[PDB]
RNA sequence: CUCCUGCUUAUG
RNA sequence: AGCAGUAGCAAGGAG
C-alpha cells in the first residue's frame, strides 16, 4: 500500500490544508564563510540591469559614475528586468495621483510631516536595529554608534548643544565642511583623518548574509547603513508614513477589510457584459530596480510648496543613496592540491590576488572592477534591504491609479513586494490588452513583474502576504514556533511570558483553543525540564526534589505550592492574563507565604511578581567607558531617586542641581533634624572643595 | 548611606577632567542613552543559555551575609550549596532556593503584596465572580478597533500618568503644574494623604500608581458589545468559528523673581516661614527662584 | 501634534486668532505658538484692570488685530492728544503714560535682545521685555505692584515648562531674531552631480518639477511599450501543460537520518529512581545488556574501515567495563573523531613565495544528485503503526476545567494525546529528546573530552516504568564558539535485521551474535556510523516535542470548520463518523483510495510534522513554496475558475533546480505527481 | 611529515 | 573519514 498526504486536499479547501505545507518545525537555514559573492552578484547584477553605457566622470570621488535615468538602450528581450526610470512619466503619475483625491494633498501631508520633525529628539535614532559603526568599522547597536559619533563631534572641535534633529543634521553637514576629524583608536590613542576619507566613510554601508530566512534555496545578502544616513531616512519614513496612512489602497500599517471593500465595491461597478479577473503578482528584483534618482525627482515635487527647510531637508538621503559604498565582506580563501595549507585573502588584497579565483568569481569580478575602491565598491542606483520601504509603496499606489483614457480598467492592493491586481474588462483579447498595459506602465516606470510567479482567476483566489484567500474563507499567517520559548531570564519570567505570547497569538492570529492548551502544556513541560522541578507525586529524585519530597509533610494544603517550587498547573486558557502566584496566593500556607515572599533574601538583593529573581554568572572570556558612564548613571540615579520614570528635563548643568540638591536635602534634613556642626560643615566643605576642583 | 556619604563619593569621583567635559559642559541628552548603553547585544538564544547555566553545579550569583547568617553549608545528604570564590558575592545552587522556600525565616508582608498588585487581584476577583454558559458554533467576524481595556474610573491619556506620580512622590523635578492639572491637583490633595508613609520602593510605587489608573489602549479585533469589563477576556470569550457568553449582569504659593538675598530655607519649612517673606524655592532639575506669596 | 498641545497650554479661541494672524503673515510654521503666547501675554496684561474710571482703555491694543483698522483706531485715539512715531509701528498705545507700549518675550538672558532693540529704537519707546527664565529686563517705567507681572512670570514659566516637556527649544525662534539648512560646500556640489541626465543643476530640476503639467503623449509611450512586448498569456483549458516533474534517474538515495528508526533493537529493564544519570543507565545496562557475549569479527560484511571500528568498540567495551566514560588517547580516536585534521589558517602577513611550489587556488562544486528512494514507504507505514509499551513522550498534566469550552479542549487533548503516545513516532521523539539532550549537556559541560553517552528511551511496560537501550554514542570534543562547529559523533547501533548495500550505504555493518525472541533465537547485528550534529541543530532536535501544535491545529481547523458550517454541536460523533481519503494502492490509482478514520489521520499528521522536523534543508523550503503554488493551481482546478500562467518554462526550471538529493523532497514530489494522476481522473488540467 | 598543551560531575 | 552546500567546521604554535 502506497501512501500520500496531499490526498487530503481532494475534498477540502486550501484555507485549512496550507499549514500542512509549511516546514516551520525544523531548523532554519544559515549561511557559512564569507558574504562576498552574494554582494558582488547584487552589485554586478544591478549594473547588469541598468541598460546603459553613458557615464559621467566625478570630480569629487575618484571613481566613475554611471547614470541610471533617461539613458535607455532598448534590448530586444524587454522581459529581462530593466533598471531605468522615466521621470516625466512618473511625474505624470504624480499629477494623475493627486488629481483623484483633493488638490492640496502634498501640502497638507507635508505640513503634518513638518509639524512632527521639529518636535523630535535625536535619541529616536538609538531606537533601531543593528547599525554599522565606522569608528572600529564593525556592526554595533545604535546607542554605541551614536555614542562614538557624538564623542567624535565633541572630540574633534567644540561641544554639542543640539538636543534636536535639525541641529544634529546640520552638525553632520558641519562635519562634512571640516578638514580633519580626530577620533579614538588603539589604551586610547587619538588619531586624525582628513576630508575625503570622511566622505568615503560617511557613505559606507555594510553587507552581510541574512540568517534565519525561511523560503530560499540561494542565500540573499542584507545591508545595514551607518549612522550619518539614518536620521534623514527617518525624515523620509515619517513623510511617506503619513502619505501611506492618508491613502486608501495601501496596507503597511488592517490588510483584511480593505480587500473586502475593494472586492465588494469594484464588483458593484460592473456593466451587463464586463467582468473581473484578479492576478496575483510578486515583483522580482525589487531591491535592484528602485533608483534613488526617482526619489530625488519625486521628493522635489512633493515639497514644491512646503517650506524652505523641508524643501532642502527631503533631498539629502537620496543623494547619499546616489553615491553609496558597498562593503565586500571579508574576502576568500585559497588552498593547495594537498588541501592542507589554506591562506586567507581579505577584501583589501583582492586587486593584487586576482589570479587565485574561480571562473564564477572572475566572471563576477572582471565585470565589477572599474567601479571598485581599494577596500569597497561603488553603487549609485541600488536600494537594498534596510532602506526605504514606506516610499516604494507610494509608487505602487501610483501604478494602481492609472487612467488610460470600452470602459476597462484595474485596481488592487500593493505591499512591500506583493501586489494583487483586479482587472475589469469585456473579452479575453482585451484582457491581454489591459494586462499588457499594466506590464507596460510597470515596465516603463521601473517595476519588473515576475512572469514565473504570477497567476490569476476570475473570483477571489489570490495570494497576499502569505495569507491565501479563498472564495469565502480566510487563512491566517503561519505562526513562528520558536518565539514561544525565548524568555530565558528567571524562574518567574519564563512561564508568564509564555502565557503572554500564547495570549497575543490567541488574540492576533487564530490559534484554536485545544492547540493553545496543547502549546501551554508543552511550554509547561519544557519549563519543568529546564529548571528540573517535577510534581511531588512523581518519583523523580534529583538534587532539588529531595528537599521537596523530604519537607512535604510540613505543608498542609498541597495545591498551594508553585510550579517552579514543586506544584501542579492551575493556570488555564481563561487564566492566561493572571500569573500563577496571584492565582495561588489565596491557597498558600502562612508559613509558606511568609517564607517565600521575604524581601530579605540572598537572591534578589546584592513586569511580574519578583520572588525567584536570581542572576546567573557571566562569561569568563571598551570597558573603561562603561565604568565611568555607569558611575554617572548610579550617581545621577542616586541623587534623583525618581528619574528613571520621567524624562530628565533641564540641560543647563547636571552637577549644579546635584550640589544644590545635596545642600537642599542636607539643609532639609538638617534644620529640623540632625542638628550638629561637624556633619553640615563637613558636607559643606566637601561640596565646596568638589566645586572648586571641578570648575577650575 | 542616609545621605551623608553621597557628597563624599561625589567629591572623590568628580576629580576627572573628562567627567567635567561631560557634566555641565557636554550632553545632558545622552543620559537617555547612558541608561540604555550596555554591550549585551542580542542574546539570540536565551533559553538555550539558561539550559547550559542550569546544567552546571553553581550558576547562581547570590548574597553571602544573609545565607551565612541563616542557612546551612551542606544538607542531610551531600548536596553542595556553597562556594568560596569571588567582590563579596557567592555562587549557589537552586536547591538553596527551594531550601530557602521550605526552611527559611518568615516576614509578614501580606498587606504589602495585597496593596501593590491591586489591579491583578481585582482581575482575580472579577474573574472569580463571573459565569459562563452554552456555546454557539457559528461564523463570526468583525474589523479591528482601538479599545481601552481595563475597568479604571479616572481615564487619563498616558501623559498625566507620569506627571501624577511625579507630582505625588517628589514634586520638585516633576513637570509643569498645568491647566489640565487643577482637578488633578485636587487628586494630588486626595492622594498626598495616601502615599506619604509607606515601606514601598518608589519604582514599585510608580508601578502601582502607573497601573491602577491607566486605561490601556490597544488595537484589537472586537465583536459584539465593547463594554470595558469583557474586553480583557477577549481571548477567552470568542474566536473565529465559536462564541460563548451567558453573562446576565497644601502649597497654594507663588514666586516672583531671582534678585533678593533670600534666607536659605527650602520647601520643608515653606509654611511656617511662609507669608510676608521673599523665601527662595529650589525647583528640582535646576530651576530655583526667590518666592513671594501671591493672594 | 501642534493643535493638541497648543490646545493644552494655550487657550481655546486664541488658537484661531493667532492662526488668522499667520494666515495674514506668510508661509511660516513655528511662529503660531509664539504669537499665540504673545496674544495671551497681552490678555494677561490688558484684561481686568484697564483703567476702569475713564473706561476707554489705558492699553490701546493695535498689534494683534486685523491689518485694516490699526490706522483708523490709531486716528481715533491719537486725534485728541497727538503723538510722534519712533521709526516703527507701536504695539500698544497709551494715554496714562502718554507713550507707546512695546511687548516682546524671549528665551535667553535678555541683555543682547535689549541691546539690539537699543540699537533699533533706543529707549525712546516704552519697552516691555519678558523672559521665560524670570528676568523683568525692560524699560524704566514699570507696572506698580500688580499681578500682571506675577501672572506673566507664572505664564512664561508655565509655557517654558511646556517647552521642556516635548523638546521645543528650536521652535520659539522669532524670524528676525530655523528655516535655513546649513548650506555647506561639498554637499551642494554633491546634490548637483546626482541629478538625472537631461538636467544641469538641482535649481533647474527644482523649478521644472515646480512647473510640471502632464500631457496626453503618455499613451504614446505606453502603447509604444505595448507594441514591443511579444507576450501572450497562456491558458489551461486548451494547453494544460502541467507536466510531471523530472525526478532524477540516478542512484537511489541512502538512509540519511542520524539514528535508526525501523531497524532498531533494544534491551529493557525496570527503571530505578536513584540510578537516573545517563552514565548510570549506561553502567546498569552494562550489567543488563551483556557485553561479554558481544564478540565482533575483525572482518565487516561491507564498508570501508574495519580495524578501527573493532579496536574502538573493544576499547569502549573495556572502557565501560572499568566504569569510566573517557577514552584514553590512541590512534583509533585520533583517527575517527578528528584530532589534528584541519586546514592551517594563515593570514596575509607572510606568504613564503616559491617557484610553482604549493600552487594554491580555490574550487567549489555544489551538491551530489541522487534518485527516488523505495525504502521510504515501509518506514512511513511503520512510523504510524502501533508498537506492548505505552506512553513515550513525557507530557504534563491537565489543568482543572471550568464550565467553559475546557471540556471541549480537554476532550481534544485527551483523545489526540491518547492516540499519539502509543505510536512509534513517539518512540523516535523520545529517542531524540533523551539522546540529543544528554549529548547536548555533555557538549556544554565537558569540551575537549571524549564521552560515552548511550542511546536510550524511557517508557511504561505493563504499567511499570521501564527504560531501554538502543546504541552507544561517542562525542568528538566539541569546541562550539558560534552556532556551527559540527562535532563528530560516532554511533554504534544494535540491529535485528539483515543489512542492505542499497539502503544502508553509510554503514560498516558487522555481526554481533544471538538474541532470544519470545512469541526462535535470531541473529544480532551491530552497525557503525560516523556523523555530525551542530549547536543550533541540538536545540532544534532536542526540542522536537513541539510537533503537536500544527497537527492539532490542522485537526481542530477541520472540526471547527465542520461545526462552523453545520451550526450544531456535532463533535463527538464527527470524530468517529467522518472519513479521510489517504493511501492509494500500488497497482491501481484511478479513484481507488483508502478512506480512513480521523485518528489515523492525526497519526499521519504527526508523522509528516515529525519528518518535517527532521529533514529541514534549503530544498524542502523552496520546494514547499513551489508546491504551495501548485496547490493554488489545484484549488483553481477544483472550482473550474479557468486560471492562467504567463510562463510555464522557468517555473519547472526553478522547481527542478531545487530538487537534488533530499529524500523527503523527492518523495513529496513523487506523491505530488501521483496527486496529479488522481486529479487527472476527475478534472482536466494535467497529464498522465 | 616531525615536536609540545588544559578546570567546568551532567538527573522528564 | 565525516557534517554540509555554492563555503565553512573538523584544536594551537615551531620547523
Amino acid at each position: 500500500m502506497e501512501i500520500n498526504p496531499y490526498l487530503l486536499m481532494l475534498n477540502n479547501d486550501i484555507t485549512s490544508m496550507i499549514s500542512l505545507t509549511y516546514p516551520y518545525t525544523g531548523a532554519p537555514p544559515m549561511s557559512h564563510g564569507t558574504s562576498t559573492k552574494y554582494s558582488m552578484e547584487t552589485v554586478s547584477r544591478t549594473y547588469s540591469y541598468s541598460r546603459t553605457k553613458k557615464e559621467v566622470p566625478s570630480g569629487i570621488f575618484p571613481i566613475e559614475r554611471r547614470k541610471f535615468c533617461n539613458t535607455i538602450e532598448d534590448k530586444e528581450n524587454l522581459e529581462k528586468p530593466n533598471g531605468n526610470v522615466d521621470i516625466n512619466f512618473m511625474l505624470s503619475l504624480a499629477e494623475m495621483l493627486e488629481e483623484k483625491m483633493g488638490k492640496g494633498f502634498f501640502k497638507f501631508c507635508a505640513n503634518e510631516a513638518e509639524a512632527e520633525i521639529l518636535k523630535m529628539h535625536f535619541s529616536k535614532l538609538t531606537e533601531g536595529r543593528q547599525t554599522y559603526d565606522w569608528t572600529s568599522e564593525r556592526n554595533m547597536p545604535a546607542a554605541t554608534a551614536l555614542q562614538l559619533t557624538v564623542d567624535a563631534i565633541q572630540e574633534t572641535q567644540g561641544t554639542f548643544k543640539g538636543t534636536t534633529m535639525v541641529e544634529y543634521c546640520n552638525k553632520i553637514l558641519e562635519m562634512m565642511d571640516w578638514p580633519e576629524v580626530k577620533f579614538k583608536k588603539v589604551t586610547l590613542m587619538i588619531t586624525k583623518i582628513g576630508r575625503e576619507e570622511f566622505i568615503k566613510r560617511i557613505c559606507t554601508i555594510n553587507t552581510m548574509a541574512k540568517d534565519g530566512e525561511r523560503g530560499k534555496y540561494k542565500r540573499r545578502a542584507i545591508a545595514t547603513p551607518g549612522m550619518g544616513i539614518r536620521p534623514f531616512s527617518k525624515i523620509v519614513e515619517t513623510l511617506a508614513q503619513k502619505i501611506c496612512e492618508r491613502l486608501a489602497e495601501s496596507g503597511l500599517p488592517e490588510k483584511k477589510a480593505k480587500l473586502k471593500t475593494t472586492v465588494s465595491s469594484t464588483n458593484s461597478k460592473l456593466q451587463e457584459g464586463q467582468f473581473m479577473v484578479n492576478i496575483t503578482g510578486d515583483n522580482s528584483k525589487w531591491n535592484e530596480c528602485q533608483q534613488p534618482e526617482a526619489y530625488l525627482a519625486m521628493l522635489a515635487y512633493i515639497t514644491k510648496d512646503s517650506s524652505n527647510l523641508m524643501k532642502d531637508l527631503c533631498s539629502v538621503a537620496p543623494t547619499l543613496f546616489c553615491n553609496k559604498y558597498v562593503k565586500m565582506g571579508q574576502g576568500f580563501r585559497a588552498k593547495n592540491k594537498r588541501k592542507t595549507k589554506e591562506i586567507v585573502i581579505p577584501a583589501k588584497k583582492m586587486k593584487e590576488r586576482k589570479e587565485l579565483m574561480n571562473a564564477e568569481w572572475r566572471d563576477l569580478f572582471e565585470t565589477i572592477e572599474p567601479y571598485m575602491d581599494g577596500e569597497c565598491c561603488f553603487l549609485g542606483g541600488g536600494m537594498l534591504m534596510g532602506m526605504f520601504n514606506m516610499l516604494s509603496t507610494v509608487f505602487g499606489v501610483m501604478t494602481l491609479n492609472y487612467r488610460e483614457e470600452r470602459n476597462c480598467y484595474w485596481t488592487g492592493l500593493q505591499s512591500s513586494d506583493d501586489f494583487v491586481l483586479f482587472c475589469i474588462s469585456r473579452t479575453w483579447p482585451e484582457m491581454e490588452m489591459t494586462i499588457l498595459k499594466f506590464i507596460a506602465v510597470c515596465k516603463l516606470m521601473g517595476i519588473n513583474m515576475s512572469l514565473e510567479k504570477s497567476y490569476g482567476c476570475l473570483p477571489e483566489l489570490f495570494e497576499f502576504t502569505s495569507m491565501f484567500f479563498s472564495g469565502d474563507f480566510v487563512s491566517n499567517i503561519a505562526l513562528e514556533l520558536p518565539a514561544f520559548t525565548t524568555a530565558g531570564m528567571n524562574e518567574g519570567t519564563d512561564f508568564t511570558a509564555a502565557m503572554s505570547v500564547i495570549r497575543t497569538n490567541m488574540i492576533n492570529n487564530g490559534l484554536s483553543p485545544g492547540t493553545a492548551l496543547m502549546a501551554l502544556r508543552i511550554c509547561l513541560q519544557e519549563f519543568r525540564a529546564t529548571y528540573r522541578v517535577h510534581p511531588y507525586d512523581s518519583g523523580v529524585k534529583n538534587h532539588r526534589m529531595k528537599i521537596i519530597r523530604k519537607f512535604i509533610e510540613t505543608i498542609e494544603n498541597k495545591d498551594g505550592l508553585l510550579i517552579s517550587d514543586g506544584g501542579k498547573l492551575m493556570n488555564n486558557i481563561s487564566s492566561l492574563h493572571i500569573p500563577e502566584e496571584i492565582l495561588k496566593e489565596d491557597l498558600m500556607d502562612p508559613s509558606y507565604r511568609n517564607r517565600v515572599f521575604n524581601p530579605r533574601n540572598p537572591f534578589t538583593q546584592f513586569a511580574v511578581v519578583s520572588t525567584h529573581s536570581f542572576r546567573t554568572r557571566s562569561n569568563r572570556t571598551m570597558a573603561l567607558e562603561e565604568k565611568r558612564y555607569q558611575v554617572v548613571c548610579n550617581m545621577y540615579r542616586s541623587v534623583f531617586e525618581s528619574a528613571d520614570v520621567n524624562t530628565p528635563i533641564g540641560s543647563m548643568s547636571m552637577g549644579e542641581a546635584i550640589e544644590a540638591k545635596i545642600l537642599d536635602r542636607a539643609r532639609t534634613q538638617f534644620e529640623n533634624g540632625i542638628i550638629g556642626g561637624e556633619e553640615y560643615s563637613e558636607i559643606k566643605r566637601l561640596i565646596e572643595d568638589a566645586k572648586r576642583q571641578r570648575l577650575s | 548611606s542616609l545621605l551623608l556619604t553621597l557628597a563624599k563619593e561625589y567629591a572623590n569621583l568628580t576629580k576627572d577632567k573628562k567627567s567635567c567635559k561631560l557634566l555641565s559642559q557636554g550632553t545632558v541628552s545622552s543620559y537617555t542613552t547612558f541608561k540604555k548603553w550596555t554591550t549585551s547585544r542580542k542574546e539570540k538564544n536565551p533559553s538555550l543559555r539558561m539550559r547550559w547555566a542550569m546544567g552546571s553545579k553553581f550558576p547562581i550569583m547570590a548574597n553571602r551575609e544573609i545565607l551565612e547568617e541563616a542557612g546551612i553549608p551542606e544538607q542531610w545528604e551531600g548536596i553542595d550549596l556553597w562556594s568560596k570564590k569571588d567582590l563579596g558575592m557567592v555562587l549557589a545552587s537552586p536547591a538553596a532556593i527551594t531550601y530557602w522556600n521550605f526552611c527559611g525565616p518568615g516576614v509578614d508582608n501580606s498587606s504589602v503584596i495585597k496593596d501593590v498588585y491591586k489591579a491583578k487581584f481585582m482581575k482575580k476577583e472579577r474573574w472569580r465572580e463571573t459565569l459562563w454558559g452554552p456555546m454557539n458554533f457559528e461564523l463570526v467576524g468583525k474589523q479591528r478597533r482601538v479599545v481601552e481595556t481595563q475597568p479604571v474610573e479616572i481615564k487619563l491619556n498616558q501623559k498625566e500618568i507620569k506627571e501624577l506620580t511625579m507630582w505625588v512622590l517628589f514634586e520638585d523635578e516633576a513637570n509643569l503644574a498645568s491647566k489640565f492639572i487643577q482637578e488633578n491637583f485636587s487628586l494630588v490633595l486626595s492622594l498626598r494623604e495616601l502615599y506619604k508613609g509607606k515601606a514601598v520602593n518608589k519604582d514599585v510605587a510608580a508601578f502601582m500608581i502607573a497601573h491602577q489608573f491607566s486605561p490601556e489602549k490597544r488595537f484589537l479585533p472586537t465583536f459584539g458589545p465593547i463594554r470595558p469589563e469583557r474586553m480583557e477576556l477577549l481571548h477567552c470569550l470568542g474566536g473565529d468559528f465559536w462564541k460563548i457568553e451567558a453573562v446576565t449582569a497644601v502649597e497654594g504659593f507663588q514666586v516672583c523673581e531671582y534678585d533678593p538675598r533670600a534666607p536659605l530655607i527650602p520647601r520643608r519649612d515653606l509654611r511656617l516661614i511662609g507669608f510676608g517673606k521673599k523665601v527662595r524655592v529650589f525647583v528640582g532639575q535646576g530651576q530655583e527662584k526667590t518666592l513671594v506669596r501671591t493672594s | 501634534v501642534i493643535r493638541e498641545i497648543a490646545k493644552r497650554f494655550l487657550e481655546q479661541a486664541t488658537i484661531n486668532i493667532a492662526e488668522e494672524v499667520v494666515r495674514e503673515y506668510g508661509d511660516h510654521e513655528r511662529t503660531m505658538i509664539s504669537v499665540g503666547v504673545h496674544f495671551q501675554a497681552c490678555c494677561l496684561i490688558s484684561d481686568e484692570y484697564t483703567l476702569e474710571d475713564e473706561t476707554t482703555p489705558r492699553y490701546v491694543l493695535l498689534e494683534g488685530l486685523k491689518r485694516q483698522e490699526a490706522i483708523s483706531k490709531q486716528n481715533n485715539i491719537c486725534s485728541t492728544l497727538g503723538l510722534e512715531p519712533l521709526r516703527n509701528l507701536a504695539d500698544i498705545f497709551d494715554r496714562k503714560t502718554r507713550r507707546f507700549l512695546e511687548v516682546g518675550i524671549t528665551k535667553r538672558e535678555s541683555d543682547e535682545y535689549y541691546q539690539e532693540k537699543f540699537n533699533k529704537i533706543g529707549n525712546d519707546m516704552d519697552i516691555h521685555v519678558f523672559t521665560y527664565e524670570g528676568k523683568y529686563f525692560s524699560n524704566n517705567p514699570n507696572g506698580l505692584e500688580d499681578i500682571q507681572k506675577t501672572r506673566i512670570f507664572t505664564f512664561l514659566s508655565f509655557v517654558s515648562d511646556e517647552l521642556r516637556k516635548e523638546n521645543m527649544f528650536t521652535e520659539m525662534y522669532v524670524t528676525e531674531e530655523e528655516l535655513e539648512m546649513y548650506k555647506s560646500k561639498l554637499f551642494i556640489a554633491m546634490r548637483d552631480e546626482s541629478v538625472p541626465l537631461p538636467y544641469i543643476n538641482y535649481e533647474h530640476l527644482r523649478t521644472r518639477c515646480e512647473t510640471f503639467k502632464r500631457n496626453q503623449a503618455e499613451c504614446e509611450a505606453k502603447v509604444a511599450d505595448v507594441a514591443s512586448r511579444l507576450k501572450i498569456k497562456l491558458e489551461h483549458l486548451e494547453e494544460n501543460k502541467l507536466r510531471p516533474l523530472e525526478i532524477p534517474k540516478e542512484k537511489e538515495a541512502p538512509y540519511t537520518h542520524k539514528f535508526l528508526m525501523k531497524d532498531a533493537w533494544f534491551f529493557a529493564k525496570p527503571h530505578d529512581s536513584e540510578r537516573a544519570q545517563p552514565q548510570q543507565i549506561l553502567y546498569d545496562f552494562f550489567e543488563a545488556a551483556n557485553m561479554g557475549f558481544m564478540t565482533t569479527s575483525p572482518k565487516p560484511i561491507f564498508g570501508k574501515q574495519g580495524l578501527m571500528y573493532h579496536s574502538l568498540w573493544g576499547q569502549t567495551k573495556r572502557a565501560i567495563k572499568d566504569k569510566r566514560n573517557e577514552l584514553e588517547p590512541s590512534e583509533q580516536r585520533d583517527f575517527l573523531c578528528g584530532i589534528g585534521r584541519a586546514s592551517k589558517k594563515i593570514q596575509e602577513d607572510k606568504w613564503q613565495e616559491s617557484r610553482e611550489e604549493e600552487f594554491k587556488q580555490e574550487e567549489t562544486k555544489g551538491a551530489a544528485k541522487r534518485g527516488f528512494p523505495t525504502w521510504f514507504n515501509e518506514e512511513w507505514l511503520w512510523a504510524m503503526r502501533d508498537s506492548k509499551i505505552g506512553d513515550w513522550i513525557p507530557m504534563a498534566e491537565m489543568p482543572p476545567c471550568k464550565n467553559e469550552m475546557e471540556d471541549y479542549a480537554k476532550k481534544m487533548c485527551e483523545e489526540l494525546e491518547s492516540k499519539i503516545q502509543g505510536t512509534n513516532c513517539a518512540r523516535e521523539m523520545s529517542k531524540l529528546i533523551h539522546t540529543i539532550g544528554s549529548l547536548h549537556t555533555e557538549c556544554r559541560n565537558f569540551p575537549g573530552k571524549v564521552k560515552i553517552v548511550p542511546i536510550y528511551c524511557r517508557g511504561t511496560l505493563r504499567g511499570e516504568s521501564t527504560d531501554c537501550l538502543f546504541g552507544i554514542a561517542i562525542k568528538g570534543k566539541s569546541h562550539l564558539n558560534k552556532d556551527d562547529g559540527m562535532y563528530t559523533v560516532v554511533t554504534f547501533e544494535f540491529s535485528t535485521e539483515e543489512p542492505n548495500p542499497s539502503k544502508h550505504e553509510k554503514y560498516t555493518v558487522f555481526e554481533a551474535g544471538t538474541v532470544p525472541v519470545e512469541a526462535k533465537e535470531k541473529k544480532l547485528f551491530l552497525y557503525c556510523r560516523t556523523t555530525g550534529m551542530s549547536k543550533l541543530k541540538n536545540d532544534w532536535f532536542s526540542k522536537c516535542r513541539r510537533c503537536l501544535i500544527p497537527t492539532m491545529e490542522t485537526v481542530e481547523q477541520i472540526v471547527l470548520k465542520e461545526c462552523a458550517l453545520k451550526e450544531e454541536n456535532r463533535v463527538s460523533e464527527m470524530l468517529e463518523n467522518k472519513r479521510a481519503w489517504i493511501a492509494h494502492e500500488n497497482g491501481e490509482n484511478l479513484t481507488r483510495l483508502v478512506s480512513t478514520k480521523l485518528k489515523d489521520l492525526c497519526r499521519m499528521l504527526i508523522v509528516t510534522q515529525f519528518y518535517y522536523c527532521i529533514y529541514n534543508d534549503n530544498q524542502l523550503e523552496g520546494f514547499c513554496n513551489e508546491q504551495k503554488k501548485f496547490l493554488m493551481f489545484l484549488q483553481a482546478d477544483k472550482d473550474s475558475k479557468s486560471a492562467f500562467t504567463f510562463n510555464q518554462k522557468g517555473l519547472y526550471e526553478k522547481i527542478e533546480e531545487c530538487i537534488v538529493s533530499n529524500p523527503l523532497c523527492i518523495f513529496l514530489a513523487d506523491r505530488l505527481n501521483k496527486l496529479f494522476l488522481v486529479a487527472k481522473s476527475n478534472g482536466a488540467k494535467y497529464f498522465e
